DNA sequence: CACACACTCTCCAATTCTCTAA
């Protein structure tokens, strides 16, 4: 009961806990380099 | 004038309905495993037979499709519950 | 009619392959843009211009050898925006009177024509030319006003229905929407959009983009376009020899069976029996007249024709059917996929959820961001998968997004009468763009890395924590309907379901996963029995009823799921049906029954459970007759 | 002409909409 008690509050760690991923955003570049 | 049947309740708890499907099978006979395709044949057969007798007018998947809506009704129910067990 | 053909005829003369221009050709437009703008309810001037062909004849040469003479080009743009307006916008709705909804069709078709048209590449080449200038200027509200006009052109002539009795083309024939899409990928007006996408200063316009990219991919769908290789030409070729091979020896077969069914000697060939053991409708044997080769294989049927079903009860049909676009546009698609998800998707999709926050956008624009959602999301999956380039839409606030709007859209189906395949059909998209985010949480397990096995872990144990995401299938599986939802969404909702179950078992078979919700306790077992229920078995049956033309995938989810509904759970007794029964006797007496060997082997061991049934008491038969509740106990 | 096409017109009833009990 008391190991329930645990569980729920390290899963709600868990699923509160933020993401993390392999996040990028490439080169900024004008409109010429995309155009010609 | 306009004599038209329709199948609605009261021609499932006829004589051709219900009270024949429980009695339909006393004659027939299955083989049991490994012979479940013959033993579905048979059994589509006799209740197919039995739904043209029932009421002509429809193929035997459209009346499928009738009946298994129709048998939510109390009064085909009622008749369901006495057919099942016994009155 | 009179004076809109003087000022329309006014405007220029074409000699050969050059356009000269009257001096007042820009009066002209203006007063054609008058015309338009008093128009009748019934659209006359537009069906009147679009009848004389003038945006072909005159607008499209002075927009390509004309477009020096700046105040005659932004009016010419107005009017071709206004011209190219679809013909929902120009009547508001379908109409459903036969006057109005002739004037729809009449003006549906010069659009048509406009799009036939718009498909010469020096048209795209001027508006991406002018844009590409627009773009580097970029800043006034007449220059905003004409990015925000090209854009809407665009928009117009992306959005036409393909009026497919004309373009009734083959497999990979190049359709008036395939060589449009070339045009623009010729005029180079396909950078500008991922231009627009990528870049941060300009993200006003991100929404209208998503809508010129939605509107260019309709064909296609991201798992066939990502395997569109260089060398794909051969290989299709060999493929349509062998599907044209595989097509000819199936007819055949069909013929010869039909040939031994009937008999070998002609029709009035006559002669007649009685079957004695078998009453007829009376109370006489039943007389035969149609000859031995037909009692061969007897059934009480044979001479009956179909009910006529109304219209309020006849089930809803495909809108569409997948023509491939041509493999050189294909290409193109493929790689327009593969440049916006890098450079464009994380930008562009934040932008667009930021135009939703702010409240601007359009009663239905989500529509479009759901769409984007799953197919994106899907394109990554196909071929090498890269959740960094899509991090964005992995958020839970994603699955929140998609859950409130298939909720609402829900609502609105079971309440909006007059909508309500409208509604469906919305409904359809975020159960995609769930489906989907569902497929790339599994995905990313098989991953290396282990941040994102983390994330995985995180979004699953959030997801299959909170409630709302969880009882979501068993609200649309109660309140599916035949009547308004095509089969496509039936095996979408099937293949989403599996793949739901599917993660669910194995996130509590490998972790505890105790409690839901205000915690409540929880177990697996528990959630899978409200599942056996006679609509859900009901719905994946009329799904089962098409086996042979359900894909290979569709036909393992669904019967593993009747499997596991039936054996697990120890309920073959819901599943006895007799109209079940009658698909099991069509799927063991099919001649191709053994492609299909795990739906026979199934159908074989739950007759096998009935006729055990049936042998201990009669009351089978009755019972197999009628759909069924929780008394099924009794027959268990 | 008396036996067949084609059209109009009438009322029956088949299916859904709305209110109520389980």
């Amino acid at each position: 009961e008391a190991l329930k008690q645990l569980h729920s509050e390290t899963q709600r760690l868990i699923r509160e806990s933020a993401l993390n991923l392999p996040y990028h955003m490439p080169e900024n570049k004008t409109i010429h380099d995309f155009f010609k | 004038k306009r004599n038209i049947p329709k199948l609605d309740a009261q021609r499932l708890i006829s004589e051709r309905g219900l009270p024949a499907l429980r009695h339909v099978f006393d004659k027939a006979k299955f083989k049991g495993k490994g012979h479940e395709a013959e033993d579905l044949k048979m059994l589509i057969r006799h209740m197919e037979h039995w739904a043209h007798r029932l009421f002509p007018k429809l193929q035997f998947e459209d009346f499928i499709d009738r009946v298994e809506y129709l048998g939510s009704k109390k009064e085909v129910q009622t008749c369901l519950k006495r057919i099942r067990l016994d009155l | 009619n009179c004076e809109l053909l003087a000022t329309c005829s006014a405007l220029g003369y074409l000699e050969g392959d050059t356009y000269h221009k009257e001096p007042d050709c820009l009066e002209s437009v203006k007063d054609l843009i008058r015309y338009l703008r008093h128009e009748d309810e019934t659209r006359d001037v537009r069906q009147q211009l679009g009848a004389a062909q003038i945006l072909q004849s005159d607008l499209l040469p002075i927009l390509t050898q004309h477009h020096q003479d700046k105040p005659l080009f932004d009016a010419v743009i107005r009017l071709m925006v206004n011209l190219t307006q679809p013909a929902l916008l120009c009547f508001g709705n379908l109409p459903k009177e036969p006057s109005f909804r002739h004037h729809f069709l009449q003006v549906l078709t010069y659009l048509q024509a406009y799009k036939e048209a718009f498909a010469s590449e020096k048209a795209f080449g001027v508006l991406s030319e002018t844009l590409y200038e627009l773009l580097q200027l970029g800043r006034q509200e007449e220059d905003n006003l004409l990015i925000e006009r090209i854009l809407l052109l665009v928009r117009n002539i992306l959005h036409v229905p393909a009026d497919l009795d004309q373009e009734k083309k083959i497999d990979d024939d190049a359709s008036a929407h395939d060589q449009l899409l070339w045009a623009i990928h010729l005029s180079g007006l396909d950078d500008l959009l991922l231009f627009l996408a990528s870049s941060s200063a300009e993200e006003q316009w991100s929404l209208h983009v998503l809508e010129i990219v939605s509107l260019m991919f309709r064909d296609q769908n991201p798992e066939q376009l990502a395997g569109v290789g260089q060398g794909r030409l051969a290989q299709e070729r060999s493929a349509d020899f062998a599907e044209l091979e595989v097509l000819r020896q199936r007819e055949m077969a069909e013929k010869k069976t039909r040939a031994l069914q009937r008999g070998n000697r002609h029709s009035r060939f006559g002669g007649s029996y009685i079957v004695q053991g078998l009453k007829s409708i009376g109370e006489r044997d039943l007389i035969f007249h149609k000859g031995l080769h037909n009692l061969r294989n007897y059934s009480s049927d044979l001479g009956k024709q179909p009910k006529k079903v109304p219209k309020r009860r006849q089930a809803a049909r495909e809108l569409s059917i997948q023509r491939r676009s041509a493999l050189n546009v294909r290409l193109f698609l493929r790689d327009f996929c593969s440049e916006f998800l890098e450079n464009c998707y994380n930008r562009l999709m934040g932008s667009v959820k930021d135009h939703l926050l702010r409240e601007k956008a359009q009663q239905h624009d989500e529509t479009y961001y759901m769409w984007a959602l799953a197919f994106f999301m899907a394109f990554n999956r196909a071929a090498s998968f890269r959740p960094g380039l899509v991090s964005e839409t992995l958020s839970v606030r994603t699955f929140h997004f998609i859950e409130q709007n298939l909720t609402n859209y829900y609502e609105m189906m079971l309440t909006d009468r007059k909508e309500a395949a409208s509604w469906a059909r919305r409904m359809h998209l975020a159960l995609k763009a769930y489906q989907e985010l569902l497929a790339t949480v599994n995905e990313m397990d098989i991953s290396p890395d282990e941040a994102v096995r983390e994330s995985s872990r995180i979004i699953k144990n959030n997801i299959f924590y909170v409630m709302e995401y969880r009882e979501l299938f068993l609200a649309l599986f109660r309140k599916f309907d035949e009547r308004c939802q095509p089969r496509s969404f039936l095996r979408d909702l099937v293949e989403t379901t599996h793949l739901f179950l599917k993660m669910l078992e194995r996130f509590c078979r490998s972790r505890g996963n105790l409690v839901v919700q205000s915690e409540k306790e929880f177990n697996f077992l528990d959630y899978l029995k409200r599942f056996a229920c006679s609509t859900v078995v009901r719905a994946y049956v009329l799904l089962l009823r098409s086996y042979q033309q359900n894909s290979a995938h569709t036909n393992h989810c669904i019967v593993k799921m009747l499997h596991r509904l039936a054996h697990d759970l120890k309920m073959e007794a819901l599943l006895f049906q007799l109209s079940v029964f009658c698909l099991f006797n069509r799927l063991l007496s099919d001649p191709a029954a053994g492609a299909y060997k795990e739906l026979v082997t199934f159908a074989k061991y739950i007759l096998g459970k009935f006729f055990a049934l049936a042998a201990v008491n009669q009351k089978a038969f009755v019972e197999l007759l009628f759909w069924k509740n929780t008394a099924v106990v009794r027959e268990m």
